[PDB]
C-alpha cells in the first residue's frame, strides 16, 4: 500500500533518532546517580533535573 | 542514590497493577464499542514496563546497601570531603562521530536493500566499536 | 596469581572492585587508579624534536 | 499488472513500482476475464493443456532444459532490441526522469512475454507480427539461463560491470593494501 | 664455497667497494613510504601475466563462426578477437584465472600510482630538488590510464566497442586536423582492419617500453636522492634516519610484494571481472544501459555528460559540443604536470627541501588537494550516474544538475571545511605543547575546583603553568597510552605466564633499552643543533 | 615466535598443495545450464584464487613476522650528499666543456 | 580510606540493559497477539509440527552453561587472574559461537519442511523473535573478543576489570532473554 | 607575532611551516568565475525551469555571499545594561571563598545570621 521508497527512509531514520534518545538517558541518568557535589542530595537538586530523571 | 532505589517501587506496584487490571478488565468487560477478549498488547506491554522498573529499582537497591554514607547523600557535608580524585573522564574522541557514520551507512544499506551495502555497513561498525573501546589502549609504538 | 598492575591492597575487609562497588565516583583510570601524576618529563621518554628547514 | 504486484497504483509519481500482489492467481485472471469481455486485445499464453505456460516458454526448442542453440539466438536479439533499456543481462538501466527499466530476476516467464506483448508504461509494444513467437522464447530462453547461470570466475558484482569492479578495488582493495602497508612499516 | 665465488667475482668486477655502499643505503621507515611499492609489485604482475596472455590471443578482425567451448554463443559471426579472448577463458586451464589476474592487477595499479600521487603531493615530496620524479610519475599516470584503455578495448567486445566509437568521434569531431587526425590513426573509417592491430602493438610493446623505461628511470632518480623523511627526532636536511637494506629492508620488501601478489591472486579467483561472455560480439547498431569504462576513464566520460550543448556555428564550419570538453580535460593535465612551479610562483619557496611537512601545516595546499580530489570524484561519479540513477532511486536528469552545479559548489565547501580542519588539527598540537598531555583524570581540589590532570612534556617552571615547546614540525602524543602508560605489565601466552626469575629480567631488559633509544635521539637533536649552529 | 612463524609456513605449504591438487584434478571444463556437475565447474576458478591467495600470503605473513621478532632493533643515521656540487669540480667542468668546444 | 561507591559504569551498563527488555517487549508482544489470532482458527497446532524441541533444549543448555563460565571468567576479574579471565572468556566465546551455528542449522533445516518467513504468520513471528535474538548472541560474542583484546593490549587494572563484568551482565540478560524466549516458543508451543 | 607572508601566526600557528592563507582576491575572483559558470548553465537544451530555479537561487546565494566577503561588515558593542548586570570594569567578588573565610560579601553576618548557618557566635576574630 506504500511501494515508495521514502516510507523506508522515515523508518529507518525515526530509529537513528530514537538511538540518539537512548543513548542520552542513559547517562543522563547515570550523571544524577553518580556524580554529585558535596550535600547535593536527591531532594536538593533543581525541579528541572528531576524532570530530566523521570 | 538511597532514595532514587526506593521510588522506583512507586511506578512498578502502579504498572503492576494496572497489567492485572488491563488483564481481567479485557477478558471480561462487554462495552458494545469493543469486542471481548485480552488485549495481548497492552497486557505484554505493561508487564514488562513494570519489568524495566523493578529491575532498575531492585539493582539499585542491592547496589546501595554496600555503599557507604557518601557526602553527596550527607545532610551536613563540607566541600572539602571529596578532596581526592573522581574518575577518568574522556577528553576527546573522533570514533563517536565515525561509529554514528558507521550506522547511518547500513541504515541505508537495509533501505536500499543492497546486500553488499549491509555487509560493509556491519563490518564497519564492528569496527568503530572496536576502535572506541580500544582507544586508551593502543600500545606505544614497538619500532 | 595477581597481575603487577593490580593495586597493592590489603585482601582484608577491602576489595577494590566488585559487580558493583568500587572506590571513585566515575570510570577507573586506565593507566593505574594508584598512579601519581604528573610526573617528571624525564619518565615520560618523550624527546622534543629539534627541527631546523631550509 | 495485477499478478506482478504493479496494480493498483497508490501515488502517482515517474513510474509505478513492482510491489508485493494484491490478488491471487485466479482473482487475477477473473478480473482479466471481465476486462477481457470489453473488448478485448493480447491473450495469455496457454500449452497442450488449458494451463499458463512458464517452464515451456524456456526457449523454441525446450523439452527438459534450455538448448544452448536458443541462448546464443536469444542473446543477440535482447542485445538489439532489450540491452539498452535494461542492462546486458537484464540487471536493469536508468531513464530520463525518475523512470528507469527495472531487474528482470523477479518476473516469471508468462509474465516476460505479456510484458513484451503489451508495453507496460515507457517500455515499447513488440506485438507477434514484429517479434514472433519463436523469437519472443528465445529471448525468455537467454534471460533465464542468464539469471540462473553463476558465474564461470569469481562473485559476479551484481553484473553491474566496470562501475562495480572499480568500486571494489578503488575503495575496498586498495584499503587491505594500505592496512597490510601501516602493519609493516612505521607511523612515525 | 662460497668465498672462492666472492673471489672471482670480486677479482674480474672490483666490486667490494661499489656494493658496501648498496646495502648500506638507509631508507626511511613510513607506511606511507611503501606506497610506490604497490605500483611497482602491481605492474611487475601485469607484464608477466601479459606474456602468458598473448600466447593464446589472436588481434586480429577477420570475421569467423565461434565453435570454441562456450556453447552459448556457438554459431554466432564474431571477430578473431573476441573468439580467441573466448577461448582464453573457457578453453585454457586456468586461463580465465590469469585473465582476472591481468585486469585486478590493472585495477590496482592505476590506484596504487594515484594513492602514492596524493601522498607525494600532501606531504611536500615534489619540491627541490624533486621536481623531475613529479613529472616523471604525471607521465607515469596518464599512460598508465591508456595503457589500460587500450587493454580492455582488445577483446573487441560490444562493451569495449563503444567506447572505442566514443573515442573514434571524438578525435573527428577536432576543430582543424579532426578527420585527418582519424584517418590517420584508425587507417580510416571506423571501424577498421589495422585498427586493433595498432591497439594490440601499442598495447603490448610501445606502451610498456615507454613505461618500462620510464619506471626505471623513476627508480634510479629515487635512489640517487636518498630519500625524503618526516621531521622528527635527531632528523635533520642532512641525514637519513631509517634502516639499511640488508638485512631489514630487502626481506621487508620481498615480504610485502608477495602480500600484494598473493592478495591479487585472490582476487584472480573469488571476484568475477570484465565478464566478457555475457556482451556479444561488436555490433554499431546494439548498445546496453550505462556502459562505462573502466574507473581510471571515468572522469574523461563524465567530463562529456556535464558539458551543455555548446555548438559554434561558424561559416560553413561546426565546433562540436565535445571540443569543450577536451579543453576542460588539457587545463586538469596540464595543471596537474606543472604544479611545482605554480607552488614556488605563489608561495616564492625555491630552497633545498629534504624534510617533509605533514598536511595539517599546508592548509593551502591540502584544501587545493581535497578540492582537486572532490572534482576528480564529482566527473568520477557522473561519468556512471546511471548506475547511480538506478541502483539508488534518485533521477538521472537530477543526477546531470548534480554533477554541473557540484563542479561549482563542491570544491568550494571542500575548501572551506578542509582549511578550518587543518587550522584546528594545528590548535590541538599547539595546546598539548602549552599545557601538557590531558590526562582525563579530573580530580577535585578542597576548595571545590574540578581540575584535568596535564602531563607536561618538557620541563615546568615554579608555578604550575610550564613552559610551553614550541612547534617542531613532527607529531606530539596527545593521550597518555602513547607515551607506554598503558603497557602490559605481563609477559607469556594467553593461557599461562613465564617464571618470575626469566619475566622481572625481561622487563628489566627492554626498559634500558627504551630509554638508551631515546638517548640516541636526544645525542642526535644535540650534535644537530652544533651542526646547524656554523 | 617460533611457533608463530611455522604456523604461516605450514598454512603456507598447504596453501601451494592445494593450489597444485586443485588445477591438476579439479574438473576445469565449462558445464552449461541444466549439466550436472555445473557447480564443481563454477568453483574451479575460486578454489584457485582461494588456494594460490592462501599460499603466497602466508608466505608473506610468514616472512614479514619474521623480521619484526627475530632481526634486530636497528637505527642507522646516514649523511646527506647533494645540492650543487663543489666548486673545484664545479670549474672544472665548464672549463673541460669550454676546451672541447673552444 | 576510600568509600565504597557505586560502579558507575555498571550503573551505566544496567540502564541499558533494561532498554534492552523493552525492545523484546515489542516482539513478544507480536508474537502473542500472532498466536491468539492462530489459535481462534486453529491453524496455530498445524504450524508448530515444525519445532524440533528436544534439538532446542541441548543448545540452551550450551547457552546456558556459557552464562556459569561467563560467571567463573568474572570471578577471577574481581582478583588480579589476567589468565583466569582470559581462559573462561574463550571457553565461553566457544560455547557461544556453538549456540550461533546451532541455531543457524535449525533455520536451515526449518526451511526444508515449510517453515519460512514469507510462509505463513506462525514463520514470520517465529523468525522475528529468534532472528532479533540471534544478532544479539553474536554482539554478544564481538564483544567477548574486543574485551579479550583489550586484556591483551591494555595493562589488567580495575578499569579493564570492570570492562569485563559489564560485557558479562551483557551476556546474562541475553541468556535471561532466551530462557524466557525458549520457554514461550518450544514449551507453550 | 610573528607575520610570515602578511598572515599572522596568531591565528594560523604554523605560519613558517607552509602556505598559510590565500589572498582576497583570488577568492572574489574564483567566485565570479563560478557565478558566470553558474549563470551560464542557463543556456542549453532543457525545457524545464525546476533547475533554472535550483540555479537562480544557488547564484543568489553565492552573489551574496561574495559581496558579504568584499564589504566586509562589522557591527557594534551593545553597551547595555539589563537587570542585575554590571557595567564593564567591574570585579566579580569570589562568593564562595566569601562563604568558606568569612569576608567581604560575608563579613558583616550578625549572630542571628551566624545561628542561620549552624556557626556558634564564639568563633570571633
Ligand atoms: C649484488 C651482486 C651483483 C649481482 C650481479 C647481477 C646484478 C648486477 C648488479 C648491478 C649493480 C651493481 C651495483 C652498482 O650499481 O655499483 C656499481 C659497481 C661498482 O661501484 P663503483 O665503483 O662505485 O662504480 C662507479 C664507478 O666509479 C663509475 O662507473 P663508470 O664511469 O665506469 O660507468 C659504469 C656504469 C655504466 O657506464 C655509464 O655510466 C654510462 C655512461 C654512458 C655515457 C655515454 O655502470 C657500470 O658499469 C656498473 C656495472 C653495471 C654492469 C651491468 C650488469 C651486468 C649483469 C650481467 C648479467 C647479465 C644478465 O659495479 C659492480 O659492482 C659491477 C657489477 C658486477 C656485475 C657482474 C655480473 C656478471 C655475471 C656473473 C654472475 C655470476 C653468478
Ligand atoms: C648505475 C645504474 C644501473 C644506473 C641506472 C640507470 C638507468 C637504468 C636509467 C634509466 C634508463 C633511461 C635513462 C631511460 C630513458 C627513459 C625515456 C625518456 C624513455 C624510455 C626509453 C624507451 C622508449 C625504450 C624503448 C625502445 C628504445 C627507444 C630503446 C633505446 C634504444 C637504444 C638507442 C639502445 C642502445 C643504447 C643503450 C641500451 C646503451 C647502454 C648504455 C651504455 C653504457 C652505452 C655505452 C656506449 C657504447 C658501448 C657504444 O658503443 C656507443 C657507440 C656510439 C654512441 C654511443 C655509444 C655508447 O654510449
Ligand atoms: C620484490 C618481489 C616482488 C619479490 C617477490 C618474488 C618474485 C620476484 C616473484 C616473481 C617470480 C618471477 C618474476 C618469475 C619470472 C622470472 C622472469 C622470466 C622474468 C623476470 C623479469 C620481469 C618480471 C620483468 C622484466 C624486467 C624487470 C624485473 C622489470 C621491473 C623492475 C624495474 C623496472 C627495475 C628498475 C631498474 C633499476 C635501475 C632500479 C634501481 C634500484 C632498485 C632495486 C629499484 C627497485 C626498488 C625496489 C625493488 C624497492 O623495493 C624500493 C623500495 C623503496 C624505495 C625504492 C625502491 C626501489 O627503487
Ligand atoms: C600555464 C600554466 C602553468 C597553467 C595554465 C593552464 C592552462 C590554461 C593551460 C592551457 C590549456 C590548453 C590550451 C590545452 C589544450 C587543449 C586542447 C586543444 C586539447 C586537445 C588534445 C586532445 C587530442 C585531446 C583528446 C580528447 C580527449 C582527452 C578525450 C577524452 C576521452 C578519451 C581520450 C577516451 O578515450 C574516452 C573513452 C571512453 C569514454 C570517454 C572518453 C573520453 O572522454
Ligand atoms: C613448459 C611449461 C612448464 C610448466 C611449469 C611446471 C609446473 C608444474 C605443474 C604443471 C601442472 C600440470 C599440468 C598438466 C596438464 C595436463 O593434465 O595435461 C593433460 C594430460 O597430462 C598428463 O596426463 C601428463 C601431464 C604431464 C605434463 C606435466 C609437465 C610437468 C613437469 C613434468 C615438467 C617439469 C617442468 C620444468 C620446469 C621448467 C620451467 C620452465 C618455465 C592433457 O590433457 P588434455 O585432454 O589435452 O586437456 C588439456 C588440458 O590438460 C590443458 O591444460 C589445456 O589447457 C587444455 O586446452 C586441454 O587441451
Ligand atoms: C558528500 C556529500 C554529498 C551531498 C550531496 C547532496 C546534494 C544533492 C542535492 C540533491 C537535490 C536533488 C533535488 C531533486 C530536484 C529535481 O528532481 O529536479 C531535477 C533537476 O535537478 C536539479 O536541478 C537539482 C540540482 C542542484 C543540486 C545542487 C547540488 C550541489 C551540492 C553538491 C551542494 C549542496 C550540498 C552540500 C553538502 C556538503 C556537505 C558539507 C556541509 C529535474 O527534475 P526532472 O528529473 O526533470 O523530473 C520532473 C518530472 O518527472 C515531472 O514531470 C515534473 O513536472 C518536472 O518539472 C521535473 O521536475
Ligand atoms: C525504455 C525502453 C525499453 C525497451 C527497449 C525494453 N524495455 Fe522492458 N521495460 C521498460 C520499462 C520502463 C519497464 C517498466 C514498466 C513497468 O513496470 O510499468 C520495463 C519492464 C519490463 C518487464 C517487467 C519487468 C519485471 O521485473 O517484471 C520485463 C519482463 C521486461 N521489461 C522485458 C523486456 C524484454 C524481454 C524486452 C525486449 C526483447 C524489453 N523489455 C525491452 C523499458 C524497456
Ligand atoms: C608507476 C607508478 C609509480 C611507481 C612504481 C613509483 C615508484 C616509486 C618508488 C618505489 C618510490 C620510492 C619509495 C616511496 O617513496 O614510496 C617513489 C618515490 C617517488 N615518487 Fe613515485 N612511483 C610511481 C608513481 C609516481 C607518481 C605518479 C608520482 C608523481 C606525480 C611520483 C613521484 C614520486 C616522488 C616525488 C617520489 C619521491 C618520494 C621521496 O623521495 O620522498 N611517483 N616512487
Ligand atoms: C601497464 C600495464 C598493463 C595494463 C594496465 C594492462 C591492462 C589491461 C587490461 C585492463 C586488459 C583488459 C583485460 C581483459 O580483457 O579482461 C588487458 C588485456 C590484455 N593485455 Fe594487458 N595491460 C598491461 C600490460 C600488458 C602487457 C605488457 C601485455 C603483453 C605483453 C599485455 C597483453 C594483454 C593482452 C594480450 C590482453 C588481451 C587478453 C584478454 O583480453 O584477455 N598487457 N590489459
Ligand atoms: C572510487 C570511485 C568509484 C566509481 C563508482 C561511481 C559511482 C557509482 C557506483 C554505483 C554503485 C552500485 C551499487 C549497486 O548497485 O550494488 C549492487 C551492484 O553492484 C555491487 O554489487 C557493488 C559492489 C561494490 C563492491 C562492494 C564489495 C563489498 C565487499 C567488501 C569486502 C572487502 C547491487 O546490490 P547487490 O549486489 O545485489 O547487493
Ligand atoms: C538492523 C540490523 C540489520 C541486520 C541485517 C541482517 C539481515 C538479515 C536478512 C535475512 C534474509 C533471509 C530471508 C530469506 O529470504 O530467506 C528465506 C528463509 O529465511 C529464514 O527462514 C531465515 C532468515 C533468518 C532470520 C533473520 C531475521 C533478522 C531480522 C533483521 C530485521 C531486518 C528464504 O527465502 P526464499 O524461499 O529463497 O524466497
Ligand atoms: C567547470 C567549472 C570551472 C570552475 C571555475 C573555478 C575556477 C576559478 C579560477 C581562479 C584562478 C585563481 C588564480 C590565482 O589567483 O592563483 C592562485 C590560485 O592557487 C593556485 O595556485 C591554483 C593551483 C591549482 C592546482 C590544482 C591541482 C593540484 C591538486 C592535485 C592533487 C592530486 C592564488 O594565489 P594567491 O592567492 O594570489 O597567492
Amino acid at each position: 500500500h506504500s511501494p515508495g521508497l521514502g516510507s523506508d527512509m522515515w523508518i529507518v531514520g525515526v530509529g537513528a533518532t530514537g538511538i540518539g534518545s537512548v543513548a542520552s538517558a542513559i547517562n543522563m541518568l547515570t550523571t544524577i546517580l553518580c556524580l554529585r557535589a558535596p550535600g547535593m542530595t536527591m531532594f536538593r537538586m533543581p525541579i528541572f533535573t528531576w524532570n530530566i530523571f523521570v | 542514590m538511597k532514595s532514587s532505589a526506593k521510588l522506583m517501587y512507586g511506578p512498578t506496584v502502579f504498572m503492576a497493577a494496572m497489567a492485572v487490571i488491563y488483564i481481567f478488565a479485557t477478558m471480561h468487560v462487554s462495552d458494545g464499542g469493543s469486542v471481548k477478549g485480552v488485549e495481548w498488547v497492552g497486557s505484554v506491554a505493561l508487564v514488562l514496563s513494570a519489568g524495566l522498573t523493578l529491575m532498575l529499582g531492585v539493582y539499585l537497591h542491592f547496589t546501595e546497601v554496600r555503599v557507604d554514607v557518601l557526602p553527596e547523600d550527607w545532610e551536613e557535608a563540607e566541600v572539602a570531603d571529596k578532596a581526592g580524585t573522581l574518575g577518568f573522564f574522556s577528553p576527546s574522541s573522533i570514533w563517536p562521530a565515525a561509529m554514528s557514520g558507521a550506522v547511518g551507512f547500513l541504515a541505508f544499506g537495509v533501505v536500499y536493500f543492497h546486500y553488499w551495502m549491509i555487509a560493509v555497513g556491519l563490518m564497519l561498525l564492528i569496527f568503530t566499536i572496536t576502535k572506541l573501546n580500544l582507544q586508551y589502549g593502543v600500545p606505544k609504538e614497538k619500532h | 596469581f595477581v597481575d603487577p598492575a593490580w593495586p597493592e591492597h590489603n585482601p582484608a575487609d577491602g576489595h577494590v572492585v566488585t559487580e558493583l562497588i568500587s572506590k571513585v565516583a566515575g570510570a577507573s583510570s586506565p593507566w593505574g587508579d594508584d598512579k601519581e601524576f604528573p610526573v617528571s618529563a624525564e619518565e615520560t621518554g618523550y624527546v622534543h624534536p629539534y627541527t631546523r628547514i631550509n | 499488472q495485477v499478478h506482478s504486484g504493479r496494480m493498483p497504483i497508490l501515488r502517482n509519481e515517474a513510474q509505478a513500482e513492482r510491489k508485493a500482489p494484491r490478488y491471487t492467481e485466479a482473482q487475477t485472471l477473473a478480473i482479466a476475464a471481465y476486462v477481457a469481455a470489453n473488448g478485448g486485445g493480447p491473450g495469455l499464453v496457454y500449452n497442450e493443456d488449458g494451463t499458463l505456460a512458464m517452464e515451456e516458454l524456456r526457449g523454441e526448442n525446450y523439452d527438459g532444459q534450455i538448448t544452448s542453440a536458443d541462448v546464443a539466438r536469444g542473446g543477440d536479439l535482447f542485445r538489439l532490441n532489450c540491452a539498452s533499456c535494461h542492462n546486458f543481462t537484464g540487471r536493469g538501466g536508468a531513464l530520463s526522469s525518475g523512470k528507469y527499466a527495472p531487474n528482470l530476476d523477479a518476473a516469471n516467464e508468462q509474465e516476460i512475454y505479456q510484458a513484451m506483448l503489451t508495453g507496460p508504461q515507457n517500455m515499447p509494444k513488440f506485438s507477434d507480427r514484429q517479434l514472433s513467437a519463436d523469437e519472443k522464447k528465445d529471448i525468455i530462453a537467454f534471460i533465464k539461463s542468464t539469471k540462473e547461470t553463476p558465474s564461470p570466475g569469481g562473485y559476479s558484482l551484481g553484473s553491474l560491470g566496470p562501475v562495480a569492479e572499480g568500486l571494489f578495488m578503488w575503495v575496498f582493495g586498495i584499503l587491505v593494501l594500505v592496512a597490510a602497508a601501516m602493519w609493516i612499516g612505521s607511523r612515525s | 664455497s662460497l668465498a672462492t665465488v666472492g673471489n672471482n667475482l670480486d677479482s674480474r668486477y672490483t666490486m667490494a667497494s661499489g656494493i658496501r655502499r648498496q646495502i648500506n643505503k638507509v631508507f626511511p621507515t613510513h607506511w606511507s613510504f611503501m606506497l610506490g611499492e604497490i605500483a611497482l609489485y602491481s605492474f611487475i604482475v601485469l607484464l608477466l601475466t601479459g606474456v602468458y596472455l598473448t600466447l593464446f590471443f589472436d588481434p586480429s578482425i577477420t570475421k569467423v563462426i565461434y565453435d570454441g567451448g562456450y556453447l552459448p554463443l556457438n554459431g554466432v559471426e564474431m571477430s578473431r578477437a573476441y573468439a580467441t579472448a573466448l577461448d582464453i577463458s573457457f578453453e585454457v586451464r586456468g586461463g580465465l584465472f590469469i585473465r582476472q589476474m591481468h585486469h585486478w592487477a590493472a585495477l590496482l595499479f592505476v590506484v596504487s600510482m594515484l594513492v602514492h600521487m596524493l601522498r607525494i603531493f600532501f606531504t611536500g615530496a615534489f619540491r627541490r630538488p624533486r621536481e623531475a620524479n613529479w613529472i616523471i610519475g604525471v607521465v607515469l599516470i596518464i599512460l598508465g590510464m591508456a595503457e589500460g584503455f587500450m587493454g580492455y578495448s582488445l577483446p573487441d567486445d560490444l562493451l569495449s566497442g563503444v567506447g572505442l566509437r566514443i573515442m573514434s568521434a571524438i578525435i573527428v569531431g577536432l576543430p582543424i586536423i579532426g578527420t585527418w587526425m582519424h584517418w590517420l590513426i584508425f587507417g580510416g573509417d571506423f571501424p577498421s582492419d589495422l585498427m586493433l592491430d595498432r591497439f594490440y602493438i601499442a598495447h603490448v610493446l610501445i606502451i610498456p617500453a615507454i613505461l618500462l623505461g620510464l619506471i626505471a628511470a623513476h627508480l634510479a632518480l629515487v635512489w640517487y636522492q636518498k630519500h625524503t623523511q618526516f621531521p622528527g627526532a635527531g632528523r635533520t636536511e642532512n641525514n637519513v634516519i631509517g634502516i639499511r637494506i640488508m638485512p631489514l629492508f630487502a626481506v621487508k620488501a620481498v615480504a610485502f610484494g608477495l602480500i600484494v601478489f598473493g592478495f591479487l591472486a585472490l582476487l584472480a579467483g573469488v571476484t568475477t571481472i570484465n565478464a566478457i561472455w555475457n556482451l556479444g560480439p561488436y555490433n554499431p547498431s546494439q548498445v546496453s544501459a550505462g556502459s562505462q569504462p573502466d574507473v581510471y576513464m571515468l572522469w574523461t566520460d563524465g567530463a562529456a555528460r556535464v558539458m551543455p550543448a555548446w555548438e559554434l556555428y561558424l561559416g560553413n564550419y561546426t565546433i562540436p559540443a565535445v571540443f569543450w570538453v577536451a579543453v576542460m580535460l588539457g587545463i586538469l593535465v596540464v595543471l596537474l604536470v606543472t604544479y611545482p612551479f605554480i607552488e614556488r610562483k605563489f608561495t616564492g619557496d625555491d630552497a633545498h627541501h629534504n624534510l617533509l611537512q605533514r598536511p595539517r601545516d599546508v592548509p593551502v595546499r591540502t584544501s587545493l588537494g581535497v578540492m582537486a580530489l572532490v572534482f576528480y570524484i564529482l566527473l568520477t561519479v557522473s561519468g556512471g550516474n546511471d548506475v547511480y540513477a538506478m541502483q539508488f532511486h534518485v533521477s538521472l536528469n537530477a543526477m546531470t544538475w548534480i554533477g554541473r552545479i557540484g563542479l561549482i559548489v563542491g570544491p568550494a565547501i571542500a575548501y572551506f571545511i578542509t582549511y578550518r580542519l587543518c587550522i584546528g588539527l594545528q590548535r590541538s598540537d599547539r595546546e598539548v605543547l602549552e599545557h601538557g598531555i590531558e590526562t582525563g583524570i579530573i580530580k577535585q581540589m578542597p576548595n571545590g575546583a574540578f581540575i584535568e590532570v596535564h602531563q607536561p612534556l618538557g620541563p615546568v617552571d615554579d608555578h604550575g603553568h610550564p613552559i610551553p615547546l614550541p612547534y617542531a614540525g613532527a607529531a606530539v602524543p596527545k593521550q597518555m597510552n602513547q607515551l607506554g602508560y598503558a603497557e602490559v605489565e605481563t609477559r607469556g601466552g594467553f593461557f599461562g605466564p613465564d617464571p618470575e626469575d626469566i619475566r622481572a629480567k625481561a622487563k628489566e631488559i627492554e626498559h634500558a633499552n627504551h630509554i638508551e633509544e631515546a638517548n640516541t635521539l636526544r645525542a642526535l637533536n644535540e650534535a644537530n643543533i652544533e651542526r646547524d649552529k656554523n | 615466535a617460533a611457533r608463530a612463524v611455522t604456523f604461516w609456513l605450514v598454512l603456507g605449504i598447504i596453501g601451494g598443495l592445494g593450489f597444485l591438487a586443485t588445477y591438476i584434478f579439479w574438473p576445469w571444463e565449462y558445464k552449461a545450464h541444466g549439466d550436472e556437475g555445473l557447480l564443481a565447474y563454477t568453483l574451479y576458478t575460486p578454489m584457485l584464487g582461494i588456494t594460490s591467495g592462501l599460499c603466497i600470503l602466508s608466505l608473506g605473513f610468514a616472512v614479514v613476522l619474521y623480521v619484526k621478532k627475530f632481526i634486530p632493533e636497528e637505527i642507522a643515521v646516514q649523511r646527506r650528499h647533494d645540492g650543487p656540487s663543489e666548486e673545484v669540480d664545479r670549474r672544472t667542468i665548464v672549463a673541460l666543456l669550454n676546451d672541447s668546444w673552444q | 580510606a576510600a568509600l565504597n561507591r557505586p560502579n558507575m559504569v555498571s550503573v551505566g551498563t544496567i540502564v541499558f540493559l533494561s532498554q534492552e527488555l523493552m525492545f523484546f517487549a515489542g516482539l513478544f508482544a507480536m508474537y502473542f497477539v500472532s498466536r491468539a489470532n492462530g489459535l481462534a482458527n486453529g491453524s496455530w497446532g498445524e504450524q508448530t509440527d515444525h519445532l524440533n524441541v528436544p534439538y532446542a533444549l541441548l543448545i540452551t543448555v550450551i547457552l546456558v552453561s556459557s552464562s556459569v563460565t561467563c560467571q567463573f571468567g568474572v570471578f577471577a576479574a574481581e582478583r588480579g587472574d589476567v589468565y583466569g579471565l582470559r581462559k573462561w572468556f574463550l571457553v565461553t566465546i566457544i560455547l557461544g559461537s556453538i549456540f550461533v551455528i546451532g541455531q543457524g542449522y535449525e533455520y536451515i533445516t526449518l526451511v526444508g519442511h515449510g517453515l519460512t518467513i514469507q510462509s505463513s504468520v506462525y514463520g514470520s513471528a517465529f523468525f522475528i523473535t529468534t532472528g532479533f535474538h540471534a544478532l544479539h548472541v553474536i554482539a554478544g560474542v564481538m564483544a567477548f573478543v574486543v574485551v579479550l583484546m583489550r586484556i591483551h593490549k591494555s595493562k589488567f587494572t580495575p578499569a579493564q576489570a570492570t570492562a569485563a563484568m559489564v560485557v558479562s551482565y551483557y551476556w546474562h540478560f541475553v541468556d535471561v532473554v532466551w530462557i524466557g524466549l525458549f520457554i514461550t516458543i518450544y514449551f507453550i508451543q | 607575532p610573528e607575520i610570515y607572508r602578511g598572515v599572522s601566526t596568531l591565528d594560523e600557528p604554523s605560519a613558517a611551516w607552509g602556505w598559510h592563507g590565500l589572498k582576497r582576491n583570488t577568492i572574489q575572483l574564483a567566485g565570479w568565475i563560478s557565478v558566470l559558470f553558474m549563470l551560464g548553465y542557463n543556456f542549453g537544451n532543457h525545457k524545464g525551469h525546476v533547475e533554472t530555479i535550483w540555479l537562480l537561487v544557488i547564484t543568489a546565494l553565492l552573489v551574496i555571499g561574495l559581496l558579504i566577503h568584499l564589504f566586509e561588515p562589522k557591527l557594534s558593542q551593545v553597551r547595555t545594561i539589563t537587570s542585575r548586570n554590571k557595567p564593564v570594569g567591574h570585579v566579580e567578588p569570589d562568593w564562595t571563598y566569601d562563604q568558606a573565610t568569612l569576608t567581604g560579601t560575608w563579613g558583616n553576618l550578625t549572630d542571628s545570621q551566624l545561628r542561620s548557618v549552624n556557626i556558634e557566635p564564639s568563633r570571633v576574630a
